[PDB]
C-alpha cells in the first residue's frame, strides 16, 4: 504493498487557499473511506475531513476547527483524495496525512505534505562551516557541522557526504529566531586522526528557496 | 462526539519494564462484544503507524511485547518488555460514532545509565562576520539525562538572553540526547571580545566542563 | 445425533458434519463484512442410507424404496439440523453497525 | 414456494417436488396396508442455486458460495418443507385399525 | 353384534329403470374416513359375487351402472340402468367389528311384458315302463309372469317354465 | 386367474363330515379364509373364520356351529378346511368357501351341499328318484343355449333343451354319471 502519497503542501499567505492531494495504490481505493488528519508542530492529531465510497454516497464530515473552509473530494479512476482549504489561518499550519480507514482504523497513512499557514516570505538559508580544531581536545574525537542560519519556511535537509556518512551524525530540529527566521546545526563527530585523511561535506537543500550548498568542513 | 484522554502525557521507563498507558472516552465505544479503540505509535519524524485495532488484536509486524485491553470508557495498551526502539508517543482513536476522536497522546522516554555529554565549542567562520553577525556554537553531544545547563562567558563575563537551544529527539539505538547553543553577537561585539567560552553542567560532569576560545 | 463432535472425530462415509471455512471477501465478494474476515460454516455432505438420522417418515419410506429397487434415484438428503448463530461488525460508512444473523453454523446434521 | 403447484405447472431441473408413486405390496415389501394399495409419496431433488427457496442463512450464504465456486460441492440440498399425512386401512386379523401416519406426502420443497 | 337390516326385502322393477336399494346396520360400521359396508350379488345358481367394497368402490368387472354411497349406519347401492341379467338377491355385509354379518337381502325381479307358454306333453318311456311306473309330463316353456315345479327368471330374456308330471 | 374349489359336501345326524376348498391364483398364505353357509330359502351366514399365520391362525365360529366344527388349514398345499362335527339337522345347507383381504369377501366358491338326514339313492331328460343336487349339462356343455334344468322335488327332477343330443347327468353322492342319447 500500500502507498499513500499526498502533495500540494507549502507556504500560503493567512486567508489564502491550498489544494492537497493524495496519490493512492496497492489496495481497493474505491472500497473504502478516507480521511485527512493533521499534526501542528510538536501537538497531536485531529481528523480534520472524511469521506467514504460511492457505496454510502461519498459523504462527508469535517471538524468544526475546518467545516465551510474545507471540502474533501474523491476520484476513484485516478486513485486521488483531495482537499480544498481555503480561507487558511495560521492555526490550519499542520503536516497533512491522508489515510485508509477499511473499517474503523487508519489501517495506512502517508508520510504527510507539510502546510506552512504565514505572512512571511520565503527565505533562503546561509551555509556556514562549525569547523574543527585540529587539537584533539576530546579524548581523540573531533567534531565538525555546518550552521544553516536565516531560512523560512521549514524545511531543511542535512546530509554528510551525500548520505554516506550517517554515524555520529545530529542534524538538530530549527530553532525560530526573533527575526522569524529559522536557523539550525547539523553536526558530526569524528575520530580526531580522520580530520587531514578525510573530506567532509555537508550537504544542505532548502527546496522551499531552490537552495543547494555542499559545504566542506575542515580544520581553520 | 467522544473525546479521549490519555494518562499520563508521558513517562520515562527503562529498557525491560512493564509499561501501562491508559485511555479515557467520554462515552462508551464498546458495541456488544467489540471494542472500538484503536492504538497508534508515531515516531519523531514519521506518520503514525496503527499497532492495536479494536482494543486488543495486534495488527499486523507488531511485537508480542505490545497489547490492549479494555471495555466501555477505559482502555490500556501495555508494552511488556520495553525496548530503546519504542520510544515514540502513543495515541488512542475510538471509531464509535461521528466525529471519530483521537486522546492527546502519551510521550515514551526510555531511561538509561547517566552519560556524560562531550563539548565542543565552534568559533564564527570568517565568511559569516563578512555579513555583521557572529553566531559562536556548542555542542553537548550524547548525553543523558535530557537536563544539562549551558552558560556563555564571553571574557569571564556571564552571558543571558543572547542564545538559543535545539535539542534531539532521543536517540532509537544509544537513548542518548544531544544540544546546541548558539551564542548570536554582532561582528563589532564579537570583535569587542577575546575569550569565549561555553560552560556545562550535567548530572553526568562531577565539576562543569568548560570549553573556550581566543578570537584570532 | 450427527453433530461436530462425532463427525470431526470419525471417518463418516454416509451423512455428516464436514468442516467449512468461508472466507467473505474472497469467497463471496463481501467486502462489507469488517469482522470476522470469515468464519466456520461447515455444511453437510454424504449418502443417505436407509435408517440414518430420518427426519420424517416420508425419509424413511424414501430410504426403504430406494435401498429396494436399483433403477430407483429418489433418496432423502444431508441437510442441517442444529445451526448456531453468528456476531458480524460492519460500518454503514463510519457508523459501525453489529449483527448477529441466524443460523449461519451446521453443528449437527440430518436426512430429510 | 416450490410447491406441487409450482412445480408440476413449469417443468424445472432445479430443486421442485417430482411426482412419485410408490406402491406398498411392490415398491417396498409391506403385504400388511389394506387401504390404499399405494400412494403418491412424490419426492425433493434438483440442484440449489443461489436465490432458490433458501431455508436458513447458512443455505443462502451455501447457495451463493456454491454459485461463485462451483467445485465447492457444499451447496444447499433439496429437501420436503410441507409434509402432507397418509390415513390408512390395515386389518389385524379380522379387527379394522386405521393410522393417520405423519408426513407421507410431499408436498413442497427446500433448498436447505 | 351389528344388526344389518336391508329395505326393501323385495322389489318388481322394470328394464332400463334407476334402482336405489338401502343397508340399515345397527351400530356405525364405519372408521375414520372408510365405510366398511360391502355388497354382493347372488344370481339364481351361483354363489354370491362381490360388487362394492368399503360402500363407495366397485370390484373389478363390475359394471359402469353399479354404484354405491353410504356413511355410519345408512348405505346405499344403487343401479343406474337396470338389465335383465340384474335379476338377483343383493346383499350387505359389515366388517366393522367380528362377528361380520349380513343383511337379509333385497330380492331384485324383472318385469317387461306378457309371454304365452308353449305346452309340451311328454309320454313314460319304455325304459320306465319296463318296471312299474310310468311319468307322464307337462312343459310349460318361455312364459311371464302329480307334483309342479317353476324355475327362476331368465338373465337374458327373463321368462320362466313349469314342471308338473302324473 | 383366482379359483376356490370346495369338496366334500354329500351324512347321517350326529355325523362327521370333512370339507375341502382348493385354493388358487392369489397369494393365499397370507389372507384370512371363511366358510359361509345357505341354509335352502334362508340367506348367508359366517360360520367358520381362520387368520394367516402372521395373526397365529386365530380362529372364531358362529354360536351355532362352536365346539362342533373346526376350521384348518395348509399353506403349503393352498388348501382350506372344515372338520364338521355331530352334524344335525339345521346344517343342512350349501358350504361357501370365500377369501377377503381386508373386510370384503372378494372371491367365493360354487359351494358344496351338506345333506344331514335317509340313505343315498341312486337315479328333455328326467332325472327320476334318487339326496340333493344332481347335475344336468348336455353334450359334454356345449348345448348351452335354451336349456332349462329345473329345481327338483326321493327327488326327482327334468332338464329340457329347445330346438345328435346327449344329456349328461351326474349324481357323485350315489357314485351314478349316465349319458342318455335322446
Amino acid at each position: 504493498e500500500v502507498q499513500l502519497l499526498e502533495s500540494g503542501g507549502g507556504l500560503v499567505q493567512p486567508g489564502g487557499s491550498l489544494r492537497l492531494s493524495c496519490a493512492a495504490s496497492g489496495f481497493d481505493f474505491n472500497s473504502y473511506g478516507m480521511s485527512w488528519v493533521r499534526q501542528a508542530p510538536g501537538k497531536g492529531l485531529e481528523l480534520v475531513s472524511d469521506i467514504v465510497s460511492k457505496t454510502y454516497n461519498y459523504a462527508t464530515y469535517y471538524s468544526d476547527s475546518v467545516k465551510d473552509r474545507f471540502t474533501i473530494s474523491r476520484d476513484d479512476s485516478k486513485n486521488t483524495l483531495y482537499l480544498q482549504m481555503n480561507s487558511l489561518r495560521a492555526e490550519d499550519t499542520a503536516v497533512y496525512y491522508c489515510t485508509v480507514a477499511p473499517g474503523g482504523s487508519f489501517d495506512y497513512w502517508g508520510q504527510g505534505t507539510l502546510v506552512t499557514v504565514s505572512s512571511a516570505s520565503t527565505k533562503g538559508p546561509s551555509v556556514f562551516p562549525l569547523a574543527p580544531s585540529s587539537k584533539s581536545t576530546s579524548g581523540g574525537t573531533a567534531a565538525l557541522g555546518c550552521l544553516v542560519k536565516d531560512y523560512f519556511p521549514e524545511p531543511v535537509t542535512v546530509s554528510w557526504n551525500s548520505g554516506a556518512l550517517t554515524s555520529g551524525v545530529h542534524t538538530f530540529p530549527a530553532v525560530l529566531q526573533s527575526s522569524g527566521l529559522y536557523s539550525l546545526s547539523s553536526v558530526v563527530t569524528v575520530p580526531s586522526s580522520s580530520l587531514g585523511t578525510q573530506t567532509y561535506i555537508c550537504n544542505v537543500n532548502h527546496k522551499p528557496s531552490n537552495t543547494k550548498v555542499d559545504k566542506k568542513v575542515e580544520p581553520k | 462526539d467522544i473525546q479521549l484522554t490519555q494518562s499520563p502525557s508521558s513517562l520515562s521507563a527503562s529498557v525491560g519494564d512493564r509499561v501501562t498507558i491508559t485511555c479515557r472516552a467520554s462515552q462508551s465505544v464498546s458495541i456488544s462484544r467489540f471494542n472500538l479503540m484503536h492504538w497508534y505509535q508515531q515516531k519523531p519524524g514519521k506518520a503514525p503507524k496503527l499497532l492495536i485495532y479494536r482494543a486488543s488484536n495486534l495488527a499486523s509486524g507488531v511485537p508480542s511485547r505490545f497489547s490492549g485491553s479494555g471495555s466501555g470508557t477505559d482502555f490500556t495498551l501495555t508494552i511488556s518488555s520495553l525496548q530503546p526502539e519504542d520510544f515514540a508517543t502513543y495515541y488512542c482513536q475510538h471509531s464509535r460514532e461521528s466525529p471519530w476522536t483521537f486522546g492527546g497522546g502519551t510521550k515514551v522516554e526510555i531511561k538509561r545509565t547517566v552519560a556524560a555529554p562531550s563539548v565542543f565549542i565552534f568559533p564564527p567562520s570568517d565568511e559569516q562576520l563578512k555579513s555583521g553577525t557572529a553566531s559562536v556554537v556548542c555542542l553537548l553531544n550524547n548525553f543523558y539525562p535530557r537536563e544539562a545547563k549551558v552558560q556563555w562567558k564571553v571574557d569571564n563575563a556571564l552571558q543571558s538572553g543572547n542564545s538559543q537551544e535545539s535539542v534531539t529527539e532521543q536517540d532509537s539505538k544509544d537513548s542518548t540526547y544531544s544540544l546546541s547553543s548558539t551564542l548570536t553577537l554582532s561582528k563589532a561585539d564579537y570583535e569587542k571580545h577575546k575569550v569565549y567560552a561555553c560552560e556545562v553542567t550535567h548530572q553526568g560532569l562531577s565539576s562543569p566542563v568548560t570549553k573556550s576560545f581566543n578570537r584570532g | 445425533a450427527l453433530d461436530t463432535n462425532y463427525c470431526f472425530r470419525n471417518l463418516e462415509e454416509n451423512c455428516c458434519v464436514r468442516p467449512l471455512y468461508i472466507d467473505f471477501r474472497q469467497d463471496l465478494g463481501w467486502k462489507w463484512v469488517h469482522e470476522p474476515k470469515g468464519y466456520y460454516a461447515n455444511f453437510c455432505s454424504g449418502p443417505c442410507p436407509y435408517l440414518r438420522s430420518a427426519d420424517t417418515t416420508h425419509s424413511t419410506v424414501l430410504g426403504l424404496y430406494n435401498t429396494l429397487n436399483p433403477e430407483a434415484s429418489a433418496s432423502p438428503c444431508c441437510v442441517p439440523q442444529d445451526l448456531e448463530p453468528l456476531t458480524i461488525l460492519y460500518y454503514v460508512g463510519r457508523t459501525p453497525k453489529v449483527e448477529q444473523l441466524s443460523n449461519m453454523v451446521v453443528k449437527s446434521c440430518k436426512c430429510s
